[PDB]
RNA sequence: AUCGAGAGGA
């Protein structure tokens, strides 16, 4: 192909490692930094406690419910609260949820997300389901109650991006590496003895050559070649989270092209 | 896991801190720069039980 | 809590000071900095 | 007090992970090390937000009102 | 504007000290008896073995700010590899005649002795140095 | 049944206490990085463990023994101002100012002394992720 | 030799000799009388206190005094036509600059010196403990021979510490 | 002595202090929230009703607001409150009380403010979240940490007010020290740790990053200088671009012990005209110390000069650290194998050197020195010859730390930490000492239970022969606590001594000013000096300099 | 001890000489004596070495104390402090010391005396002695909240 | 603070992208300059940091105990068998440009304290206001939203610059400026001031 | 009593005590509507117009320093070197 | 209390522009241009492209203060060729690579199994 | 609000 060209060599559901050929460095870590920060989201937003008589205080469990994991592949088909034009929130921008579980049982009533329900007409369109990925099929403890204790809710689901909180980064972890021999020498390492037998052996190196004794440093030869694995929490599958990354980059790349257009 | 020992006075909870004090009913050898009449002070700190 | 409950103040040659009877009753650097620092001190 | 959705370091999902460590842990006896390795916990940042946790609630939980 | 100097010289130490880019070379010069030379040579860049002779040229051209290439290609080296840029500053004596000047480039420093003197050796703030093969 | 006797101040002027209670006893090749112990065969009785001369908030410190004494001090003065959950009951009693952190964890380095301080229970900070480094100077 | 003092002539040197730089090996153009009959006319007009009658006059010379001795010593004429090789035009602003430099260095009336004669003085011996330590040993001095010796200084002490004889 | 000389006072502010690299020095990081409250009585003049209106109009919420309008015949209108506080017409001469603007005049003070130093006038950058921010490198002078040191705030009230402090109080103007003739701020910890990193003849940067650095310096000339180097690959040095900030017209010469005009260990400082010939900037240069370029830059044109300076270092010093790093690990502290052992048999040969002095009195006799007499004695006798079984140690210590072990780093830069930090950390802590003996006998005849008594040696008198790193022994330990306690002790009451003695010196030399004929004198007339230090001359403007009239030969006099 | 001694070849070699360090303060009768050079002699005694050698002596031995204390282990203090110091304490007559008991009864004004150590009884026989105040130091316009005669106080400006 | 005497207050927050990361990927919570470290000795701080990690990576958790057989060479044997290296320091790439930071950085988990005082309870600020009625000086402390204290040894500080209508000015329009009648002979308060 | 033109043996020189207090002095007549003389460049605050002001030695008003004794000098900013 | 709210990232407030333009007051044929509401994922990107052309003398970037989110871009090009189209004529270099990746990305995707 | 007590921060 054209420029960049990317091999994947491990791949699932969750985990995407692959190469990233022929790419100076300012592209690789603006891609992160956006894969981070600048994809959107939606998760919880609006939180109206009815009744609490859990001992964990309001505000508490409401902010767990931000954090907690929602689909938003049809993410893009949905305005910002911002961007839309009704009063606080409606269907074609903020998807509702409501919370309902009262102990009536006298050994411990736990909660769940699997326990949240929609509420707004969805348009029918895929967003908004809390993601399970338990293995019984509960995802994620919610919260606690007892013998004799209600929790009455109705949450507002919104767009947003990692920079507003960290709830809405489709993040996880991303796995960064370039040059695992250090031939371009950005780094000077730290030895008592020897370098050899008091680091390890990265997990990259097998497809990237040993420079040899008796070569030369290499002064001119530059930023190829980075080692990526990147996780998804699951709100956005791992395929599209990448592309995403991309997307944003270039759709704001754009947006100042365009704005230079307007002086 | 509250194990105590406070006295509740008042509605909060009040400590009694260990007072110090030098014992009582042993004889101590003092001195005492001579500059000064004396020179030297035996000395009994003196109370019953 | 616990720290407070086991504390030591002493009204008023050398007092403030760390001394070799100390050793395993009073705590060798438990005690509030400044103040009356090395008077009270805790079990 | 409650485990945390996901951890604070990555952000991986945690949460759902409480439920089936006591079960690792107890059920069919094990080592904390494979317990966060099956678990899926590899990150030492996320590895951390389980085995350092204590579930407080469970004694909030034993209050009458 | 014309080159300036140039002379063969032949490498007697190499002496890594407290520096592993960047060491020090001890060199004596090729005819001229009456010559010595010391200088900062990047041997990470640059390559310099033990009894290994050289070429030293100086020169002062090939306020205007520094452009990048664009080659164009406004001439100088291909047959000149190791180049650097410095300052003069104070000069020596130790003879009458002679005589050795003190070159600085950026910190890499150079002591050059003996007595051609010179007078096309400039006191001035433009100082090159060419090195081949 | 005559195994440990109760002892002050005062009597314990005229006893001889060994340390470390095997070190110190048996009869008389060596790790270079491990401390440097000195050694009297007339000993009355033991001390039981060493740590034991620490009181509640220095027995939170790990390795207090490689840290310079007068931090070991600051330490404990903090360890009093330290943020966690100091009682279960809480959430019902009504007492002037309380704080509570958001969700405590055990520390990860554990002084023995802890398990009757019940820390790994009641904790007062969070075991987060250390960078010591120079970066934007803030 | 090494002494406080006013105004940096040291350095008004290599300011000289790279401003308007000579540089070599190239002759001065200075009579003996540009160099000599400049310093000693200097000398007059550096100024510390001013007046015009005698008692005035002569405690002016009695505080420039030190300065002269330096000045006198590094504008001389072997050295300023040796080491440093300076012209009619730089040796006027040598000239000009330190004089220049000079009556900038007065102390302002309007100084309150008194309190600056503290706390300078209070300052290091209160921040040279309370630092306080750190940290372990020794660690005084200073401090505990020391502060304590300082307070006897300031009461006249009558009772002194330690009684110290030193016979040549 | 509490309301009369020590009164409360309106117009102030109180916080945490937190560090800004990207602040200027004359500069105060003032909190939005306090800069909401924080008034300044002005006039309505023709110059400024533009801005005033406006302001009055921006009311007590949106920043450059203001609070209450002040009128002619003497009515106090309320802004927050009162119903005319959506207009009002701006007469010429009245007061408009305002919140402040950014860059006006305000006294910036620390206690325990032992100086003049300590009340310093600043520059004002209203700044969002709630701390009070300032520069890295005016820490010294009022002597301020981030672990939470809380600092003050005062905002003047007439104009003159005003000037009295842009004009003696003003950041700059206290840059060189009229108490220790020299420069009392300079570049510390980060921007002093890297500077050293930056200036290594070893170190390069290149174009990615030079031009980076180049419009990092705001008073940059727009001219790349021309690489020291441009053999197969165009580099920069980092002394090189480092002069780009160093203004041109400056000069510096030194020549430490090992210094060649070659420098072959790249020692001393060459500075022509604000640019750099060779050396390794330190402590010594960029430091607050006396023949350092800080002091020079001050005494040429100008203060402020030296001041933008400051900020310009860091800033640059600050963005090479930034993308080049640096830490600190248990491994800067681990000694090579084959030298920690050569260091406990320098204990064990200075310890089995105490066995033979104390057989000696044990002898007794004896030849016990004439005084030295002694009891002194034997007890001074073992104080120095352990004192020297660890700094011999210490040393031994050094020499491990190859160069890039990063400890040494912060000690080769003089950051923070020194020699005896480095000896404690690796080798041993040493003899602990209470009220400048070795541990006294607390028990009768012995310092411990442990011990038998009577044992003068010095396992047993506070000597600790272990690191931090191999951690202490019970008995040690104790004692080092013993020690260190008596430290804290000091803290808190022999201040006060110190702090009294002051308060006395203060309050005993006052109104002793130099007089309009440079006669020093009291509130008498009584002189006390005739001419101030006896040359009628100010501390700030004085320098180290040399009398080569004294020294020398009869003979290299005369040539 | 070690002495730098003007060589007659021109340059300072150091004199290695044997001194003498004595616990004990009899300056009076000890310089006296056979042997001894009584133009170096020095006792770090003050204030015997003032009823000895006059008041002039004293100026330059408390300086020289206040110097072995604070100039010791690297620490530097410009002389014109230090010295102004020194000089308050020396010109009263004696030595005047720095507490209460001297310098504050010096025939100063009576509030800025009262603004020390002793205070009510300084005032009382103010009132008692029928004290005039100067009003012109520091202290005295301070507690009359005014401009004092300090730096920008000084002088007054006109037209 | 943590658990050694290490006292230092936030200076910035860097979100996730701003902040270094590892070879993994890994953010730091917590960054400390490397200088309050020798000042300061607390080499335990770093040992702590060195076992904790371990502890994160085997399960077992760490015997932190005072004086007791463990090495800092005993915590590296196992450190390095786990995939790092044996001190603590990881290869970390700056954020800001995704280059590698040119020096190691030491990495780790430190148990952490969180002290009380967070500047939002510290934070005060009065210009003008309520005042007592002994003395119509402004009332203590910000609980009734009070001043400051303009103390003796602060007085001392001013007179060092000179500034002397500042003196006028912080001890009369700040504080107290009141004002009397005078009797021309008699000079004291007793004049009966009928006004206006 | 008061010192005639001529034996004026001051410091002949602007103490920064007179600057700054000089500057002051105007910084207040500037501030409240009062004639202003030099060409304003545009500038518009009462401190930096008297900086302007005392480079081009225009203020009025005359220093008055006493001496110890009592009887004082003289001197006006026109007849003073500033520096 | 003082914290500045979180969508003062990319929110864009009255008044302000997305891009400002002022030449540099020193160095002829240079502009430097004001860049609102973001940080260096566009500042770094943005340079490092803009050093690949040969016709660029000048391209650098800093963020001002980790306070406003907020950079600005120095660039300094050849006599005559703007330094506006420099800019323009590097952003597409970007777009064209990142265009490129979305579609090796997912060609490469669809042939992994899971 | 005043007087008095303690605890903690630099
Ligand atoms: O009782 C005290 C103690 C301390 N202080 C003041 O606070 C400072 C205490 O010390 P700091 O906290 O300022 O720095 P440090 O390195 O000496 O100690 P740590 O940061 O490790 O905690 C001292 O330097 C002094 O200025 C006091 O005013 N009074
Ligand atoms: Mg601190
Ligand atoms: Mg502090
Ligand atoms: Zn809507
Ligand atoms: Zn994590």
């Amino acid at each position: 192909e054209e420029g960049p060209q990317v091999k994947i060599r491990e791949a699932s559901k969750d985990n995407v490692d692959f190469i990233l050929s022929n790419v100076d460095l300012a592209m690789a870590n603006s891609l992160r930094r956006v894969m981070i920060a600048e994809i959107p989201t939606l998760a919880i937003d609006s939180v109206e406690v009815e009744t609490n008589t859990t001992v964990l205080a309001d505000e508490f469990i409401a902010h767990r419910l931000g954090l907690i994991p929602l689909q938003s592949m049809d993410i893009e088909q949905l305005e910002y609260s911002r961007d839309c034009f009704c009063e606080d929130h409606c269907d074609k921008c903020s998807v509702v949820l409501t919370l309902q579980a009262f102990g009536e049982s006298e050994s411990t009533t736990n909660v769940y997300s699997k326990d949240l329900v929609i509420v707004s007409n969805l348009m029918g369109r895929n967003i908004g389901h809390p993601i399970i990925q338990d293995k019984e099929g509960n995802g994620v403890l919610i919260c606690k109650l007892r013998k004799g204790q209600e929790l009455k809710l109705t949450c507002v689901a919104k767009k947003g991006i990692a920079k507003e909180h960290a709830k809405w980064g489709p993040a996880a972890a991303i796995e960064f590496e370039y040059d695992p021999w250090n031939k371009l020498k950005h780094t000077d390492y730290w030895y008592e003895q020897d370098s050899a037998k008091e680091w390890p052996q990265s997990k990259n190196c097998e497809y990237e050559d040993p420079p040899n004794e008796g070569d030369p440093f290499d002064y001119k030869a530059q930023a190829d070649t980075f080692y990526m694995n990147v996780e998804s929490v699951g709100s956005i599958p791992v395929d599209q989270v990448v592309v995403r990354g991309i997307d944003t980059l270039q759709k704001k790349v754009a947006s100042i092209l365009l704005a230079l257009t307007q002086m | 896991f509250d194990m105590g020992g406070y006295f509740i006075i008042n509605g909060s909870e009040k400590v009694l801190i260990a007072q110090e004090r030098s014992a009582g009913n042993i004889v101590q050898v003092f001195k005492k720069a001579a500059p000064s009449p004396i020179s030297h002070v035996a000395e009994i700190r003196s109370a019953l039980e | 809590t616990l720290s407070h409950l086991r504390r030591t103040n002493t009204p008023i040659a050398k007092p403030r000071q760390l001394h070799n009877t100390h050793w395993g009753l009073v705590c060798p650097a438990e005690t509030p900095e400044g103040q009356a620092c090395g008077l009270v001190k805790n079990l | 007090m409650i485990v945390p959705v996901r951890c604070f370091s990555c952000g991986k999902v945690v949460g759902d992970k409480w439920e089936s460590y006591l079960n690792l842990l107890q059920e069919d006896e094990l080592d904390e090390g494979t317990a966060l390795s099956r678990l899926g916990l590899k990150r030492y940042c996320c590895r951390r937000m389980i085995l350092t946790h204590v579930d407080l609630i469970e004694k909030f939980l034993r209050y009458n009102p | 504007s014309n080159t300036l100097f140039d002379d063969i010289f032949q490498v007697s130490e190499v002496d890594p000290g407290r520096y592993n880019k960047v060491c020090r070379i001890e060199a004596a010069s090729t005819t001229q008896d009456q010559c010595k030379l010391t200088l900062d040579i990047n041997v990470e860049l640059f390559p310099v073995a033990a009894q290994d002779s050289l070429t030293v040229t100086i020169a002062s051209s090939l306020t205007r700010s520094w452009r990048p290439p664009q080659a164009g290609d406004r001439s100088l080296a291909d047959d000149y590899d190791y180049v650097m840029y410095g300052t003069a500053y104070k000069f020596e004596e130790v003879s009458k005649d002679l005589i050795a000047v003190y070159y600085s480039f950026g910190g890499l420093l150079m002591r050059l002795e003996g007595n051609y003197r010179n007078l096309n050796n400039l006191k001035q703030e433009n100082a090159y140095l060419l090195i081949r093969r | 049944e005559g195994l440990v006797e109760y002892i002050d101040a005062e009597e314990e002027e005229s006893i001889l206490i060994a340390m470390q209670p095997e070190d110190l006893e048996p009869a008389e090749d060596v790790d270079p990085a491990k401390r440097i112990r000195v050694s009297a065969t007339t000993f009355t009785h033991c001390e039981i463990h060493p740590s034991m001369i620490l009181g509640v908030a220095a027995s939170i410190i790990p390795f207090p023994d490689h840290n310079q004494s007068p931090r070991n001090t600051y330490q404990s003065a903090m360890g009093k101002q330290a943020m966690g959950v100091f009682l279960t009951n809480y959430n019902v009693r009504m007492d002037t100012m309380a704080n509570i952190l958001y969700y405590p964890q055990k520390p990860l380095g554990t002084t023995r002394a802890m398990e009757y301080l019940k820390f790994r229970e009641l904790p007062a900070g969070q075991n987060a992720i250390v960078a010591i480094a120079c970066y934007s100077g803030y | 030799a090494n002494w406080p003092l006013p105004v940096n002539i040291r350095r008004i040197i290599q300011n000289a000799q790279q401003t308007f730089h000579i540089d070599h090996t190239k002759p001065s153009d200075l009579t003996i009388k540009d160099i000599v009959l400049g310093v000693k006319d200097l000398q007059e007009n550096l100024l510390v206190l001013r007046g015009k009658n005698e008692i005035i006059q002569n405690a002016q010379r009695d505080a420039v005094t030190l300065f002269c001795c330096l000045l006198r010593s590094r504008l001389a004429t072997r050295r300023v036509l040796q080491e440093y090789r300076l012209t009619k035009q730089a040796f006027d602003w040598v000239l000009s600059n330190i004089e220049a430099q000079f009556l900038r260095s007065v102390v302002h009336p309007g100084e309150m010196v008194g309190v600056l004669a503290a706390q300078s003085i209070g300052e290091p011996a209160t921040q040279m403990t309370l630092n306080t330590f750190h940290f372990a040993g020794v660690a005084s001095k200073k401090v505990t021979s020391g502060v304590p010796r300082l307070k006897e200084i300031l009461n006249v002490a009558k009772n002194m510490k330690t009684p110290s004889l030193t016979v040549y | 002595r509490g309301n009369l000389m020590g009164k409360r006072v309106d117009f102030s502010a109180r916080t945490v202090i937190s560090g800004d690299p990207n602040l200027e020095l004359d500069q105060v990081g003032v909190p939005k929230s306090i800069a909401k409250t924080l008034t300044y009585p002005e006039v309505v003049t023709p110059y400024n009703i533009d801005r005033l209106t406006q302001l009055v109009r921006n009311g007590p919420n949106e920043h450059p607001g203001a609070k209450y309008v002040i009128r002619d015949s003497g009515d106090r209108i309320d802004l927050r409150y009162s119903k005319r506080a959506g207009d009002i017409q701006l007469q010429y001469g009245w007061k408009v009380e305002r919140h402040i603007m950014d860059n006006d005049p305000v006294l910036f003070n620390r206690q325990p403010s032992l100086h003049k130093m300590s009340m310093m006038a600043h520059r004002v950058k209203v700044i969002p979240y709630s701390t009070f921010r300032l520069n890295l490198s005016v820490t010294s002078p009022y002597n301020a940490d981030f672990d939470g040191d809380e600092m003050n705030l005062h905002v003047p009230q007439s104009e003159e007010t005003r000037a009295e402090l842009s004009q003696l109080c003003a950041v700059p103007l206290q840059i060189v020290s009229p108490q220790s003739n020299k420069p009392c701020m300079g570049i510390v910890q980060d921007t002093l740790c890297g500077i050293r990193k930056l200036t290594l003849r070893d170190t390069f940067i290149e174009l990615d990053q030079v031009l980076n650095m180049l419009y990092w310096v705001p008073d940059w000339d727009g001219v790349i200088p021309t690489p020291a180097i441009i053999k197969p690959k165009p580099l920069w040095s980092g002394k090189q671009i480092l002069s780009v900030a160093i203004p041109n017209g400056i000069h510096l010469q030194r020549f430490d012990e090992g210094t060649t005009l070659l420098s072959p260990k790249d020692n001393g400082m060459l500075i022509i005209d604000g640019q750099i010939i060779f050396g390794v900037v330190e402590k010594k240069t960029v430091g607050s110390s006396n023949g350092g370029l800080i002091h020079v830059v001050t005494r040429e044109k100008g203060p402020q000069v030296c001041a933008k300076l400051f900020g310009n270092i860091q800033k640059v010093v600050n963005f090479w650290l930034l993308h080049n790093g640096f830490s600190t690990g248990i491994g800067d502290t681990i000694a090579d194998g084959p030298t920690m052992r050569e260091i406990t048999e320098t204990i064990a040969e200075a310890k089995k050197k105490v066995l033979d002095v104390t057989k000696e009195a044990q002898a007794n006799l004896l030849t016990a020195k004439h005084g030295m007499t002694l009891r002194e004695s034997f007890e001074d006798n073992v104080v120095r010859f352990l004192n020297e079984a660890r700094d011999k140690a210490g040393r031994l210590a050094e020499v491990n730390l190859k160069d890039l072990n990063n400890v040494k780093q912060m000690v080769m830069a003089g950051s923070k930490g020194s020699f005896i930090n480095i000896a404690q950390m690796s080798a041993c802590v040493g003899q602990q000492s209470v009220e400048g003996k070795r541990i006294a006998f607390g028990f009768v005849d012995r310092t411990l239970p442990h011990f038998s008594k009577d044992d003068y040696s010095p396992e047993s008198k506070g000597f600790v022969e272990n690191s931090y790193l191999r951690g202490l022994t019970p008995q040690e330990f104790f004692f080092h606590a013993m020690g260190g306690r008596e430290g804290l002790i000091d803290t808190a009451v022999k201040t006060a001594e110190t702090g009294y003695i002051q308060r006395r010196l203060v309050k005993a030399l006052e109104d002793i000013m130099v007089h309009y004929d440079n006669t020093t004198r009291n509130s008498l007339g009584n002189v006390i000096q005739f001419i101030y230090g006896e040359d009628g001359m100010d501390a700030a403007h004085i320098e180290k300099q040399s009398l080569d009239t004294i020294g020398g030969s009869d003979a290299a006099f005369e040539k | 001890y070690d002495r730098k001694v003007p060589s007659p070849t021109g340059e300072y070699v150091k004199e290695p000489e044997w001194v003498l360090e004595t616990d004990g303060v009899n300056l009076s009768e000890v310089m006296t004596v056979p042997g001894i050079d009584p133009t170096r002699i020095y006792t770090n005694s003050f204030i015997d070495i003032m009823e000895v050698l006059g008041i002039e002596a004293g100026r330059a031995a408390l300086y020289k104390e206040v110097y072995n204390v604070i100039a010791s282990d690297g620490s530097y203090v410009n002389y014109r402090h230090m010295a102004l110091l020194v000089d308050v304490m020396t010109t009263q007559g004696g030595l005047t010391s720095v507490t209460r008991h001297g310098f504050n009864r010096s025939n100063t004004g009576a509030l800025m005396r009262c603004s020390f150590e002793e205070t009510v009884e300084i005032l009382f026989e103010a009132g008692a002695s029928a004290e005039l105040d100067d009003c012109r130091g520091v202290s005295e316009n301070v507690i009359l909240g005014q401009m004092a005669p300090i730096g920008t106080g000084a002088f007054d400006v006109m037209i | 603070a943590s658990r050694h005497g290490q006292k230092g207050t936030i200076g910035i927050t860097y979100r996730r992208e701003d902040m270094p990361f590892t070879a993994e990927g890994i953010v730091p919570d917590l960054i400390i300059n490397p200088h309050a470290i020798p000042s300061r000795m607390t080499v335990a701080h770093l040992i702590e940091c060195l076992l904790s990690k371990v502890a994160a990576l085997s399960g077992n958790e760490g015997d932190a105990s005072p004086f007791t057989d463990i090495t800092v060479e005993g915590i590296s044997k196992l450190l390095r068998e786990h995939g790092y290296q044996s001190r603590g320091f990881e290869v970390m790439y700056n954020g800001h440009t995704g280059k590698k930071l040119m020096a190691q950085i030491f990495f780790g988990p430190t148990y952490y304290q969180r002290l009380r005082h967070m500047v939002d309870d510290k934070i005060h600020a009065r210009a003008r206001g309520p005042m007592q009625v002994l003395t119509r000086q402004p009332v203590e402390g910000r609980s009734r939203d009070g001043g400051l204290r303009f103390g003796e040894m602060e007085r001392d500080c001013m007179i060092a610059h000179g500034a002397a209508s500042f003196l006028k000015e912080r001890l009369m329009e700040a504080s107290d400026a009141f004002r009397v009648h005078i009797c021309g002979i008699c000079g004291l308060m007793t004049v009966i001031a009928k006004l206006n | 009593k008061a010192i005639p033109k001529d034996q004026r043996a001051t410091t002949p020189y602007m103490t920064k005590y007179e600057r700054a207090r000089i500057l002051g002095t105007r910084a207040l007549q500037i501030s409240m509507n009062a004639p202003v003389f030099v060409d304003l460049e545009g500038e518009t605050d009462p401190l930096r117009i008297a900086m302007k002001e005392l480079a081009e030695k225009k203020i009025p008003l005359v220093i008055r320093r006493y001496l110890p004794d009592g009887s004082f000098e003289d001197w006006s900013v026109e007849e003073l070197i500033v520096d | 209390m003082n914290a500045p709210d979180r969508f003062e990232l990319f929110l864009l407030g009255e008044g302000e522009s997305k891009l400002k333009i002022d030449p540099d007051t020193k160095a002829p044929n240079a502009v430097v241009i004001t860049f609102e509401k973001e940080d260096h994922t566009l500042g770094n990107l943005i340079r490092a492209e803009l050093l690949n052309d040969r016709k660029v003398l000048f391209a650098a970037y800093k963020v001002e203060h980790p306070f406003f989110a907020r950079f600005k871009l120095r660039i300094q090009t050849t006599e005559g060729y703007d330094p506006k189209d420099a800019l323009k004529n590097a952003c597409n270099s970007i777009i064209n690579k990142l265009g490129a990746l979305k579609t090796n990305f997912e060609t490469e995707w669809n042939l992994q199994t899971l």
